[PDB]
């Protein structure tokens, strides 16, 4: 992996042209994340 | 050293997990094309992972970055979409994890919206959809999510199209 911006533990993409979308993150160590919910699903057709 | 435990329907754990996961899906500039159409989705399980070792890896490193950011973790719950959702689980999340092409650099990339993780669980763009059928829009093959505690601590903000 790269590095974290120096002076930075993560990056935050947020959305410049699409007002409804939420943000994104990045993590440059996976010791900053822990797993806490397996979620299993599926996508429903619309109607 | 990983167990899984199932969550109730009926327990308040499970039922906030859930809208999080309903609540945060939207529409996607490619249509569908990555991650399917669809508006919501039929929650199968949520299963909590207990490992002790990966749960004290996480709280040691989050100390580390409080410590560095005047005793603020900055910490959120997040979605994660991945074809090694099952490696991360039993092993925790390392640099094999990272998507290497990000925009941001090769690091390990969470959402907000459960829907843009939806479009990573076959692979970048989707891949070439469910091993079963090869569609990415399959409403009959099991999906898996994992939704996740990160530690950002100080967050370099990208304004980004
Ligand atoms: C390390 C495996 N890999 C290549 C298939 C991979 C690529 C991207 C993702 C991924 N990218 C995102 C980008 C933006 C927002 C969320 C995600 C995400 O959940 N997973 C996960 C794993
Ligand atoms: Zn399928």
């Amino acid at each position: 992996m790269a590095h974290s911006p120096p002076g930075h533990h993560s990056v935050t993409g947020r959305p410049s042209v699409n007002g409804l979308a939420l943000a994104e993150y990045v993590i440059y160590r996976g010791e900053q994340a822990y797993p806490e919910y397996l979620i299993t699903y599926q996508i429903m057709r619309p109607e | 050293g990983t167990i899984l435990i199932d969550l109730s329907p009926d327990d308040k754990e499970f039922q906030s997990v859930e809208e999080e996961m309903q609540s945060t899906v939207r529409e996607h500039r490619d249509g569908g094309h990555a991650g399917g159409i669809f508006n919501r989705y039929n929650i199968l399980k949520i299963q909590k992972v207990c490992n002790k070792k990966l749960w004290e890896r996480y709280t040691h490193r989050r100390k580390e970055v409080s410590e560095e950011n005047h005793n603020h973790a900055n910490e959120r719950m997040l979605f994660h979409g991945s074809p090694f959702v099952n490696a991360i689980i039993h092993k925790g999340f390392d640099e094999r994890h990272a998507y290497i092409g990000g925009m941001f650099g090769a690091g390990i990339y969470f959402a907000e919206n459960s829907s843009k993780s939806n479009q990573y669980v076959y692979g970048i763009g989707g891949g070439t959809g469910c091993p079963v059928h090869k569609d990415r829009s399959c409403y009959i093959c099991h999906r898996q999510l994992l939704f996740c505690r990160v530690t950002l601590g100080k967050s370099f903000l990208q304004f980004s199209a």
